RNA sequence: CCCGGCGAGGGGAGUGAAAAAGAACCUGAAACCGUGUACGUACAAGCAGUGGGAGCACGCUUAGGCGUGUGACUGCGUACC
RNA sequence: GUAACGGGGCUAAACCAUGCACCGAAGCUGCGGCAGCGACGCUUAUGCGUUGUUGGGUAGGGGAGCGUUCUGUAAGCCUGCGAAGGUGUGCUGUGAGGCAUGCUGGAGGUAUCAGAAGUGCGAAUGCUGACAUAAGUAACGAUAAAGCGGGUGAAAAGCCC
């Protein structure tokens, strides 16, 4: 046998709501220190066309970014699953770890209204 | 003719023109310096310190390079006792050319 | 009756020093047959001190 | 996970038996002795680079005092007549005036008598 | 022209077969090939077929007029061991190495 | 800069000649022990013989204190079953009267084989007179 | 194609980028065993080293000797857990 | 096996008393360097100039590091103009170690900062595989016994007649 062998172990941490909150507040605020952060009204194209996608996106000379909505499109998401150096989320469902590795940070401004109203 | 001085708290024996082996000093490559603390020189016929640092006797030199010697090994190991240390050392020195001798 | 240490490389060449082949050297020729053979022995070609036996 | 340690042991053993070339039989070819021998080494070296002052010292006063006896006078009295004299010449380079210049030596002890007397 | 010559996996033990070898290493072909034939060991059989090959070898693939030939480098490595098992008294087993060696010789002219 | 040491193929030995006449064998062969090692040269090494060669003769006329030549005994083991011989001073001098030097010289020495090979530079005759003239010998005055 | 016993094994040719990848087959360490060269050893004793150091043989050059391999002789010196 | 100074050896080289020298250790001092603890000023232990002081160490307590495997950085960097591994050399730091390169090898390795450990072996009459040792030593298995001519065959005491 091994000595002392492994055990499947859940590695889940637990963390603070207020360090969590706190975290996302100044890694925006960070985020916009590093002035990678921009904020339009409206984002979307209306056909799953990844080829329209690149292209809006060589239109606003973005590389790696990251993309979130006021409330989601089917064909906004159908044209960037495909696409690996951006990923389209709902404002909800974000993590501080996507906030950093993407380059560029771009939000709706609905999301804009959502986050700030869902930080307080 | 040859001289005998002190420099590093070790005294050396040396002739005119003569690349000699000494401790760390200040200065810098390219400058001379002098030693008037000289102990002896010697010809046909010599002069000695009576009382130490001969008179008119000084030894010009020139600093030619600086640099660290051969690394030595340091081993500390007490049997039956569960230790050991081990350390190494390099010792900084500066070469001379003996440029002047003069009395 | 056993040893208590093991002995060396320098040991084994120490032992085996004398333990070492002589060759002959030594051959001679048979005058008919003009052939070599061992000084006092006989050819494979039945010959010795030149006369002849049976050569098989 | 888990670590497989060939790579890191064969650089140490590899070390130690770069230390340890020019050993007799095992010494040179057993990691379980040459690390032995190796540490032993360093013990004499430590021990060694003190012993090397007081073997040349005694080399140094061993020639100073044969030369000193061929110009007619004993180490002792020659010490105490270049103290007298204030002379601080050591005992590496007398000895080596010794071998090379006798003259230089002999004016040396002739200050040390006419310090002595 | 050096000019190798080999025999693998030979059924004796290379400790037998250098006391051979070291009579015949740096002499000539015909006194070693006189030597060899009256040695009188199972060594000196094996190396004779090796060190004719060597000859035939030479003749052939290169350099001809053995006449001019000496014997120049012979050494005998060991080889692969047969592991067997002997059975000895009161039930126990030892081993047995069956030792084998690499005969390899090499002969040139000048 | 390194301190000189000896090199053997650059001695430079000389050759002198004791007589024994009367003397002191301890206070003798302590000179003798001094000179064969080197101690007298500036140019001493100790790994290199630096001594200078010495004959001694008329060595059946060397001199000891008190009772010794008949209460100093020498003695030596074959390696037998009890084999322990002695013989005491003059048992020497009428057997062979050489040995008392040379022993005492060999005792003086170092042990090995620097002892061993300055120890060869010493000759010692019992006569007055000797088979060694060709190497102008200089006479040492103790 | 050759030696060898219509063998085992091998030297050439040859395939292949590579045969010191030739079926025990990628890489091929160490123990162990050989071969060649250099140096030392056949009046000299002991944890086999360390420190000093003569000689020998190579490799550098500012050409003084710094570098390596060896270690005659000598002080000290009884492995590890 | 002398064997009751370590020895040679000594009528001083022994003993009592006196003086001046000298040797003699990793102690003390001189030089050059490292670190800790203070104490100082510019300034914030980031450091710099001194100066004082300390630095044998088992069990054991504390502080700081190196190296290996895997995850993110990594659809980035190095690599068939040759990666990991293997063998040598040269350079470097106090240290575990690192860096550049020759040769071998022939397709993978990973900076920096973080993170998780089956994470560093000489030992336990430890386990497995290989390889020496005595050593070409003992033995070759009932002391019922073998000798010769011919044949086969590369070669025959054993096989066949
Ligand atoms: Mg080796
Ligand atoms: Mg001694
Ligand atoms: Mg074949
Ligand atoms: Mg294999
Ligand atoms: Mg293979
Ligand atoms: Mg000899
Ligand atoms: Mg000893
Ligand atoms: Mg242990
Ligand atoms: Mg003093
Ligand atoms: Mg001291
Ligand atoms: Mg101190
Ligand atoms: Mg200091
Ligand atoms: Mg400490
Ligand atoms: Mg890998
Ligand atoms: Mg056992
Ligand atoms: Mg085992
Ligand atoms: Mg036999
Ligand atoms: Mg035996
Ligand atoms: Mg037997
Ligand atoms: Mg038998
Ligand atoms: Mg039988
Ligand atoms: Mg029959």
């Amino acid at each position: 046998g091994v000595t002392f062998a492994a055990r499947p172990q859940d590695h889940s941490q637990k963390v603070n709501k207020k360090m969590y909150r706190g975290a996302l507040k100044s890694i925006l605020s960070e985020l916009v220190r590093q002035d990678r952060l921009i904020v339009v009204e409206k984002f979307s194209v209306e056909a799953p066309k990844t080829k329209l996608l690149a292209q809006k996106l060589k239109d606003m000379a973005l590389e790696d970014v990251l993309i979130i909505t006021g409330e989601l499109d089917e064909n906004l998401f159908l044209a960037a699953r495909n696409l690996h150096k951006v990923d389209v989320r709902d404002a909800t469902g974000i993590d501080p770890v996507s906030l950093i590795a993407f380059d560029k940070v771009v939000m709706t401004a609905d999301a804009v209204k959502q986050v700030e109203e869902m930080l307080a | 003719m040859y001289a005998v001085f002190q420099s590093g708290g070790k005294q050396h024996r040396v002739s005119e023109g003569q690349t000699v082996r000494l401790e760390k000093l200040d200065i810098a490559t390219g400058e001379t310096v002098e030693f008037a603390e000289v102990l002896m020189i010697a010809n046909g016929e010599e002069v000695k310190i009576g009382v130490p640092f001969v008179d008119g006797g000084v030894i010009k030199a020139e600093v030619v390079a600086h640099g660290r010697g051969e690394k030595v090994k340091i081993v500390k190991f007490r049997r039956r006792k569960h230790y050991r240390k081990q350390q190494g050392h390099r010792q900084w020195f500066t070469d001379v050319k003996i440029t002047g001798i003069s009395a | 009756a056993v040893q208590q240490n093991k002995p060396t490389r320098s040991k084994r060449g120490m032992r085996r020093s004398h333990d070492a082949l002589t060759a002959v050297t030594s051959l001679s020729v048979d005058k008919t047959s003009g052939e070599k053979h061992l000084r006092h022995h006989i050819t494979a070609d039945g010959y010795y001190r030149g006369r002849k036996v049976i050569a098989k | 996970a888990r670590v497989k340690r060939g790579v890191i042991a064969r650089a140490r053993h590899k070390k130690i038996l770069k230390q340890a070339k020019g050993y007799y039989g095992a010494r040179s070819r057993v990691y379980r002795v040459a690390f032995q021998a190796v540490i032993k080494a360093g013990q004499y070296a430590y021990r060694d680079r003190r012993q090397r002052k007081r073997q040349f010292r005694q080399l140094w006063i061993a020639r100073i005092n044969a030369a000193a006896r061929q110009n007619g006078i004993s180490y002792s009295k020659f010490i105490n007549g270049l103290k007298k004299a204030s002379v601080e010449i050591d005992r590496k380079i007398l000895a080596d005036i010794a071998v090379f210049d006798k003259v230089a030596f002999t004016a040396l002890v002739e200050k040390a008598k006419a310090a002595l007397a | 022209m050096e000019t190798i010559a080999k025999h693998r996996h030979a059924r004796s033990s290379a400790q037998k077969v250098r006391l051979v070898a070291d009579l015949i290493r740096g002499k000539k072909v015909s006194q070693a090939l006189d030597i060899l034939t009256y040695t009188n060991k199972k060594a000196a059989v094996l190396v004779k077929k090796v060190l004719e090959s060597a000859i035939a070898n030479a003749e052939h693939n290169d350099g001809a007029d053995i006449d001019d030939l000496k014997v120049t480098k012979i050494f005998v490595d060991e080889g692969p061991s047969m592991k067997r098992i002997m059975p000895r008294a009161k039930g126990r087993a030892d081993r047995i190495l069956k030792r084998t060696s690499h005969i390899t010789v090499v002969v040139s002219d000048r | 800069m390194k301190t000189f040491t000896a090199k053997p193929e650059t001695v430079k030995r000389d050759w002198y000649v004791v007589d024994a006449t009367g003397k002191t064998l301890g206070r003798l062969a302590t000179e003798l022990a001094r000179r064969l090692r080197g101690k007298h040269k500036a140019e001493y090494t100790p790994h290199v013989d630096t001594g200078d060669y010495i004959i001694v003769l008329n060595a059946d006329k060397v001199a000891v204190t008190g009772n010794k030549r008949t209460d100093k005994v020498y003695y030596h083991h074959t390696g037998h079953i009890g084999g322990i011989k002695q013989a005491t001073f003059e048992e020497m001098i009428a057997r062979r009267p050489e040995r008392v030097i040379e022993i005492a010289v060999k005792g003086m020495l170092p042990k090995g084989p620097l002892g061993r090979a300055m120890f060869r530079k010493l000759k010692v005759y019992a006569g007055n007179e000797h088979n060694h003239a060709a190497q102008q010998p200089q006479v040492l005055d103790i």
